[PDB]
């Protein structure tokens, strides 16, 4: 037994934006569009508070936020 | 016609019923810790914030089982929790350091 | 807290293509694992020549220093008819002993992931998004096609063309914080001497502290017993030992008062090294086999001797 | 129940079944990362510990830390994806929370946690909403609404087979939680299909109901043509180019990716209506239940017959009645129908 | 991804759904439909709108 849902994937089509931009364009209708491109993001690079602190100071901020 | 329905849904076969007592005990935690006169006064302060807060919102329910006071884990573990390194020696008779 | 997140939630197919085939995912992929780890190649393989080091700029014990690791202690108790030379060969008891491990004569290269020896484009004071462009331009700019830095990156002492574009030069007193760098890729073993004897400097020939020998030569090395020759005997030792003073040429370097320095150069290897970048090869190599496969590879050449090096501490993490 | 194991008894059935002896727990022994800590760096992480069982607790929710995980696993005999669905669900009732000691450097506290695990049957994960929409019918003069009444809510397509439910006595804890779920068949007129009742009902002409769909077409039922859409029959309809229909804008749709489709595929039926349906829907004023999918012509008619009989001439509104008459003797007799119309008008 | 006793990485995969207004409105009521009350031809009637 391993689960997995389609339940955001069961039409067979998609439409899909290379920009969020794009989403204003007045002669679209109203739907669900995708856009194109996925957001990769480092935590290390999003948390600056933590980069300057030292010891368990750093480690009780992370778990914090976690 | 039809439109996707995300979430899962589960049949129900049975439901289990269980009842689970939490006891918390300031003075173990302080010992472990090391812990100083002074600052065994904020663990008591800050236990008290927590444990009160819960209490000032929750009305009583009446729950379908035995008294766990009738319970051998309940006397073994309260027991345990109060007295465990509590000891008492007696002199042969009684004389002092001299 | 990740564990009790996954226990709760099921997967979900999402209709765009796979991470893997983007750009962006490869490159913060290769970057947080691979940024600032290194490959070195000696022109011939030159082990460090001595087991005993000369190293005064280092205050001793008596903050921690990465260097008392190697630091012999001269102890008052000893068993009868011992000697330096049955223990630590032709080291000088109260100095540094480098052990054989450090000195193998078959290594041929040199692998580090640290970011402490970047020259001054590099600075914490910067922020992390910053710090990652720049680095990320320089290895762009320093490379062509290949993983092979350009010798301009390198400090003067590792190649005749080397402009210090991407590393500073080592210093005097690189070797306290960080040994093994210093054992592994100095070129040339340079010393730093306040004992008398040294250069053939006699306690007349001077033409608190002040004028004076860190450590004077005693008679000889003796120790004596109460018929009990095993355990615990008197140990009199060849020179002094610095306990006391323990500042005396660390305070001395700094020029606080004159001494008698004395400094001598040993050549080891030849000026002509070659520089390989970890990071530019998994943004290559995964163009044409696939970031799964590659990643996979050099994680596994990061565990070439049995230890990972990129789990190392920052200071630490050189490997022959 | 003596053991937790023992909820997976075949010849249980569905209730609530209770474990006999309470599970008795120390947070000192559970919470080892605190042991290894000193001074306030212990303190702190104590205090976020206590604040997120707070916050759970308020929600109704259960904070899984306090019970193990392979205990309880080992003790359902579950995969790893039906304990993900079953720890999702689970709710949790604080029962008492007791102060059992209370110095200026020491306290001790007693909490009362009743948990309430939902074990699953079957879950359902690919699911579509039905939308019923019908069909227009013109009868003798009056304008009329059809509507088939299908047995299921659902649809569920897991693979290639497509299966149709009806649930019963259902809820929301994330996911929706239902008592019953009975599967069954899609309507006809044979042995092995449903044989469901046909509603009708009367509305006012004009009639004209548009629907955009969000996939970029619209969804059209209307009592009069326009931009060459046929009136009566619904229909899912697409433009290459903007234009106004039904005095509203119709846009050309963006382009899309083809992904694999779970789309159902319903099976097609004829079905017969009363010749005077649109009479029998007007004189009830709701609407009326007409015919089943699967029913014999006889027993269709001996049905609003009697009721039909009874709407006889009368002293009072004889030029009403012969207006009726006509338009129900249209189709069948037009030669008739003309004559009669006539005889009205005069 | 990768689990050492000093060392650990995750990775989470995370779907946004942003929905964009048209028009927002702010100061609004409830309608309460009341009727009134007919007596004809001796029934009393409830009529609303
Ligand atoms: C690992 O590798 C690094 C290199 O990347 C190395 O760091 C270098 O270490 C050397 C040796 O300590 C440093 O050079 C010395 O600098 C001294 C200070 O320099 C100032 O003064 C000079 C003029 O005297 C100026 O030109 C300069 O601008 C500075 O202001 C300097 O005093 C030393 O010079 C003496 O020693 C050399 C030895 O070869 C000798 O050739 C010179 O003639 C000079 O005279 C000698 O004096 C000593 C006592 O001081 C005496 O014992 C000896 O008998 C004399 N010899 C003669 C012939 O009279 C020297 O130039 C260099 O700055 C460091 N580089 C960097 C970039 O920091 C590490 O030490 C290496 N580590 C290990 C552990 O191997
Ligand atoms: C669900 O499906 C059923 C079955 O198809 C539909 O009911 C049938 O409708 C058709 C079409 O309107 C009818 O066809 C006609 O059949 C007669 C002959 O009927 C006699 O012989 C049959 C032999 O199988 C028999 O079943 C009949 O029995 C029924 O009727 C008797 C008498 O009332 C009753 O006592 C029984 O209990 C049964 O109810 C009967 O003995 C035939 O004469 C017709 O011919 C015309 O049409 C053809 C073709 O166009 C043409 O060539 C001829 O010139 C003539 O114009 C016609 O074929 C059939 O009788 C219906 N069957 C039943 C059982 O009622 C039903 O409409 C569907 N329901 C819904 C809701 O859609
Ligand atoms: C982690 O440890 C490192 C190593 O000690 C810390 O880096 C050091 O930070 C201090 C304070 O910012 C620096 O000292 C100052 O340097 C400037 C510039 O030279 C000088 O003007 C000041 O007088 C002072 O000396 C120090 O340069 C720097 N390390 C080294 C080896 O030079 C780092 O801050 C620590 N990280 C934390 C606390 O998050
Ligand atoms: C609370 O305080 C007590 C009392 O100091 C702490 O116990 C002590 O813990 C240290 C460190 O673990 C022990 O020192 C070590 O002992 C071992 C075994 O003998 C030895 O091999 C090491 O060289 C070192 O000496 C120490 O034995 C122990 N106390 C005593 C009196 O022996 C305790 O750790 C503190 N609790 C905390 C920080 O939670
Ligand atoms: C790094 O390499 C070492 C040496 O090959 C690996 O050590 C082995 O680890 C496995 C773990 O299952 C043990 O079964 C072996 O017995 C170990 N061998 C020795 C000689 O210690 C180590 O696993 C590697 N580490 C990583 C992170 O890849
Ligand atoms: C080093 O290399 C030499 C030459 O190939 C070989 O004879 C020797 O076995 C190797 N290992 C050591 C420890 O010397
Ligand atoms: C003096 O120094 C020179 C350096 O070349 C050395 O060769 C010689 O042995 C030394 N002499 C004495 C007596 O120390």
């Amino acid at each position: 037994a391993k689960l997995r849902s389609m339940g955001y994937a069961l039409t067979g089509a998609v439409q899909t934006l290379s920009q969020i931009s794009d989403i204003n364009d007045e002669n679209l209708q109203q739907g669900i569009y995708l856009l194109r491109d996925h957001v990769i993001t480092l935590m290390e690079a999003t948390l600056h508070d933590i980069s300057v602190m030292e010891g368990m100071f750093a480690v009780q901020h992370l778990h914090t936020h976690l | 016609y039809y439109e996707p329905h995300p979430e899962p849904i589960v049949v129900k076969e049975r439901v289990l019923g269980l009842s689970q007592i939490l006891m918390i005990n300031s003075e173990n935690i302080a010992n472990n810790a090391n812990l100083t006169q002074e600052v065994k006064k904020l663990l008591t302060e800050m236990v008290n914030e927590e444990m009160q807060s819960l209490s000032d919102v929750m009305i009583d329910f009446e729950i379908p089982l035995g008294d766990p006071r009738d319970q051998e884990q309940y006397i073994h573990r309260k027991c345990y929790q109060e007295f465990a390194n509590c000891y008492l020696v007696k002199y042969k008779e009684p004389k002092p350091w001299p | 807290e990740m564990q009790s997140l996954s226990d709760v939630m099921i997967d979900f197919e999402i209709p765009l293509g796979d991470p893997r085939d983007q750009e962006q995912y490869i490159h913060r992929k290769c970057y947080q694992e691979f940024a600032n780890c290194y490959l070195v190649k000696y022109k011939e393989p030159k082990p460090w020549p001595k087991e005993g080091l000369i190293a005064d700029q280092c205050p001793l014990p008596g903050n921690r220093q990465s260097i008392w690791d190697y630091y012999i202690k001269v102890e008052s108790i000893r068993p009868a008819n011992w000697t330096t030379k049955s223990k630590y060969g032709q080291a000088r008891l109260g100095s540094f002993y480098i052990p054989s491990s450090l000195r193998q004569i078959n290594v041929s290269h040199v692998l580090f992931c640290s970011d402490q020896l970047y020259s001054k484009w590099y600075n914490i004071e910067n922020t992390i998004e910053q710090n990652e462009r720049f680095l990320l331009n320089k290895l762009n700019n320093l490379t062509s096609g290949t993983s092979v830095l350009k010798k301009r990156a390198l400090p003067k002492d590792w190649s005749s063309q080397g402009k210090n574009a991407l590393f500073r030069e080592i210093n005097v007193l690189d070797i306290c914080s960080k040994p093994e760098s210093v054992i592994l890729l100095n070129t040339s073993y340079y010393s730093f001497s306040l004992w008398e004897g040294d250069c053939n400097f006699t306690k007349d020939m001077i033409s608190p502290y002040a004028c004076r020998f860190w450590r004077s030569k005693n008679e000889k090395e003796e120790t004596k017993c109460r018929d009990g020759e095993t355990k615990r005997c008197l140990y009199y030792p060849l020179w002094d030992s610095p306990e006391s003073t323990y500042d005396f040429g660390y305070l001395a370097y700094q020029k606080n008062f004159p001494s008698p320095i004395c400094i001598e150069q040993q050549k080891i290897r030849d000026q002509d090294y070659e520089v390989y970048s970890l990071y530019q090869e998994c943004k290559i190599a995964s163009k044409a086999y696939g970031i799964d496969t590659v990643l996979f590879s050099l994680k596994n050449f990061l565990n070439y001797t049995g230890t990972p090096v990129n789990e190392m501490p920052n200071a630490r993490a050189f490997v022959g | 129940l003596s053991q937790i194991s023992d909820i997976n008894d075949e010849n249980l059935q569905q209730g609530i079944y209770l474990l006999r002896d309470h599970v008795i727990t120390l947070m000192e022994a559970t919470l080892h990362d605190i042991s290894v800590m000193e001074g306030m760096f212990a303190v702190q992480h104590l205090h976020t510990h206590l604040n997120h069982l707070k916050t759970m607790l308020l929600e109704r929710r259960i904070d899984w830390t306090y019970m193990s995980s392979t205990w309880l696993q080992q003790q359902l005999q579950k995969s790893d994806d039906e304990m993900k669905v079953i720890k999702r669900i689970a709710r949790s009732l604080v029962y008492y929370v007791k102060q059992t000691h209370s110095s200026p450097t020491a306290t001790a506290w007693e909490i009362g946690l009743y948990y309430e695990l939902v074990i699953p049957k079957h879950i359902y994960l690919n699911n579509w909403n039905v939308v019923n929409i019908g069909h227009l019918v013109k009868s003798a003069g009056q304008l009329t609404h059809v509507t088939i009444a299908h047995p299921y809510e659902i649809i569920n397509k897991e693979c290639v087979e497509t299966i149709y439910l009806h649930l019963e006595d259902c809820t929301r804890q994330d996911y929706v939680i239902c008592d019953v779920v009975k599967i069954v068949q899609p309507c006809g007129n044979s042995s092995d299909t449903s044989d469901c009742p046909v509603w009708a009902e009367a509305v006012k002409e004009p009639f004209v109901q548009v629907n955009p769909l969000k996939n970029g077409s619209y969804l059209v039922l209307a009592s009069s043509t326009d931009c060459q859409i046929p009136p009566y029959v619904p229909s899912i309809v697409t433009v290459n180019e903007t234009t106004s229909c039904f005095g509203l804008d119709f846009k050309r749709p963006l382009v899309a990716e083809e992904r694999l489709s779970f789309e159902p595929r319903l099976p097609n039926l004829q079905l017969r209506l009363p010749h005077l349906v649109g009479i029998i829907a007007k004189i009830k004023g709701i609407k009326i239940e007409v015919t089943s999918s699967g029913e014999s012509i006889k027993e269709q008619i001996e049905r609003a017959k009697a009721e039909l009989l009874r709407l006889d001439i009368h002293e009072g509104d004889t030029p009403a009645w012969i207006q009726q008459l006509a338009a129900a003797t249209k189709d069948v007799w037009p030669a008739a129908a003309s004559a009669l119309q006539g005889i009205g008008n005069f």
